[PDB]
């Protein structure tokens, strides 16, 4: 992880305008719904056939909260992501059996919502910036697996 | 596969953009060149300066290249000929470069285009980027 | 694209591997497990240990798949169609995964046809394995 | 390098085995072969239109017999890839502009030659620590990347 002291200003910064609930619903609506073998892991959330039935979905919505709520904390501690990181890196593999590559999906998204929200603040910079984090904490996340 | 919804959002999204997508044609280059810097490996001989010319004029290329795509949704392959050749057999570019041009459009898109840039056009326009990048990778080998 | 000669050197390769498809199957998916460990959460109901039943079942199955491929390299799409459907709509396997697959049964086609292997067969092999894997994930969205 | 104690042994042994002349040039002329594009950076080596043109190519052979020379150079250094490749990442970087994505391509051909070249002998667990090795020479190669 390495971020120039001014990447950790902006990506703070922009945190503080975040809410993390409508964000995380919203970034893991998307995810649902452009990359839709990624439902395979919520068969029980119910129907996630349209974009409108995952968009509405509260089950969709309140884990969207849980894991933004985790990605949040990890911003607390970007000089540790690994060892911030590594309780639910083994949960993910041992018990949740998630491909890794999701956390790179969901990441790509996540940059995909926080433009959409933000507009021309979220400059090629302040992107730039973010595209470090979200790699880190994929990184951090994947960790454990074996 | 573009479905007819598909071709319909994409339509649609382009059409929003107009005569304002080489400029941000040059904008997803940008981007693409600070969150994914081994991209400039590519341009050694171009000023990667902002606002350079050359990245501007570039972008413009690049806009219009989509422009015509989208045009010619149904026949992208006739369509597209002569950029399939050129990446194929000239520019030589590695496939997994194309992917990353294509999430920065979609954040250009998506930071300019806050009403039309819902989940369904979202997913549209991955799809239509993805058909775009596959056709100009078809004559590799 | 496969060319008339791309075709030549699968159906030779393949026709070498004869009777022994199958336990290539199951030597390829070993050295995937091994290799590439992500791999495995998609197997999280099965034995993975070395010599496994359910890996050797699973090897022959894949097998099969592959030389029912090459019988039918002409008809894909359609050859496949069971395949297609069940990726895309139950299994829901990343698509990058299939990358590493198609690397592991070139590995093990390499260990095992020391005359065969040569570099226009080695280019052909993993050109047709690109275009099995894309038909495999071609219904996904 | 996170190679076991008997991944890092195992290496080792196989390696002893290798011709680095004779390999450096087969899994250069089969990564040319096989991935084309890559032929991006040899306009200087002459004819490489066809299988036959490359792997018979002095210059082709002459190369991988260099870079699988510096390959080696860092089997004997597992622990400091990092250190032992900066030199050559910033040379690959700021001088000859090699997209670090061609470096992951050869480290799969490699396995593929090592494959072809031992038989029976590259097991799938001697695979397994040579698929780390390939990977660790790529990211240490591709670390002073900017
Ligand atoms: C930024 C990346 C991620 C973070 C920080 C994260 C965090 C979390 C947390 C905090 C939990 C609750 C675990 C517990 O009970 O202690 C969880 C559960 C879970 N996560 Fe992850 N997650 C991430 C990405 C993903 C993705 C991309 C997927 C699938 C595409 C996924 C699948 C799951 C599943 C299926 C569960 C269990 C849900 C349940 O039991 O209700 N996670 N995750
Ligand atoms: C959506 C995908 C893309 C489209 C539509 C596209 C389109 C174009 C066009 C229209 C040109 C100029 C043709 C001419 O002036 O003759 C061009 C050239 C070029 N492209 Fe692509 N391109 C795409 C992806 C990429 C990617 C991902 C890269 C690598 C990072 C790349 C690297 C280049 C380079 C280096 C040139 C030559 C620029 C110059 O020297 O003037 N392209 N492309
Ligand atoms: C060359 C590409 C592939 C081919 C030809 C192939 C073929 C097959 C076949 C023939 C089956 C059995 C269908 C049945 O049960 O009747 C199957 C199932 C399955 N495949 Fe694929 N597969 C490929 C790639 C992958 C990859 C890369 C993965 C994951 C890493 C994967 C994961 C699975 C799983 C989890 C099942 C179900 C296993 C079980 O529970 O029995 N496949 N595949
Ligand atoms: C294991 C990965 C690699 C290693 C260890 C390696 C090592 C080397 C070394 C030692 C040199 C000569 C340095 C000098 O001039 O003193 C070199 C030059 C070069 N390498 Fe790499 N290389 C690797 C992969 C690649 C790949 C995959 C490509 C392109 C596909 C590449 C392209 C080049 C080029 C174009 C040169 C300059 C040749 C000349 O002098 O004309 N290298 N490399």
């Amino acid at each position: 992880m390495h971020l120039t002291p001014e990447e950790k200003s902006a990506v703070t910064a922009l945190w503080g305008k975040v809410n993390v609930d409508e964000v995380g619903g919203e970034a893991l609506g998307r995810l649902l719904v452009v990359y839709p073998w990624t439902q395979r892991f919520f068969e029980s959330f119910g129907d996630l056939s349209t974009p409108d039935a995952v968009m509405g979905n509260p089950k969709v919505k309140a884990h969207g909260k849980k894991v933004l709520g985790a990605f949040s904390d990890g911003l607390a501690h970007l000089d540790n992501l690994k060892g911030t990181f590594a309780t639910l890196s083994e949960l993910h593999c041992d018990k949740l059996h998630v491909d890794p590559e999701n956390f790179r999906l969901l990441g790509n998204v996540l940059v995909c919502v926080l433009a959409h929200h933000f507009g021309k603040e979220f400059t090629p910079p302040v992107q730039a910036a973010y595209q470090k984090v979200v790699a880190g904490v994929a990184n951090a996340l994947a960790h454990k697996y074996h | 596969v573009l479905s007819p919804a598909d071709k319909t959002n994409v339509k649609a999204a382009w059409g929003k953009v107009g005569a304002h997508a080489g400029e941000y044609g040059a904008e997803a280059l940008e981007r693409m060149f600070l969150s994914f810097p081994t991209t400039k490996t590519y341009f050694p001989h171009f000023d990667l300066s902002h606002g350079s010319a050359q990245v501007k004029g570039h972008g413009k290329k690049v806009a219009d290249a989509l422009t015509n795509a989208v045009a010619h949704v149904d026949d992208m392959p006739n369509a597209l000929s002569a950029l399939s050749d050129l990446h194929a057999h000239k520019l030589r570019v590695d496939p997994v470069n194309f992917k990353l041009l294509s999430h920065c459009l979609l954040v250009t898109l998506a930071a300019h285009l806050p009403a039309e840039f819902t989940p369904a056009v979202h997913a549209s326009l991955d799809k239509f980027l993805a058909s775009v990048s596959t056709v100009l990778t078809s004559k590799y080998r």
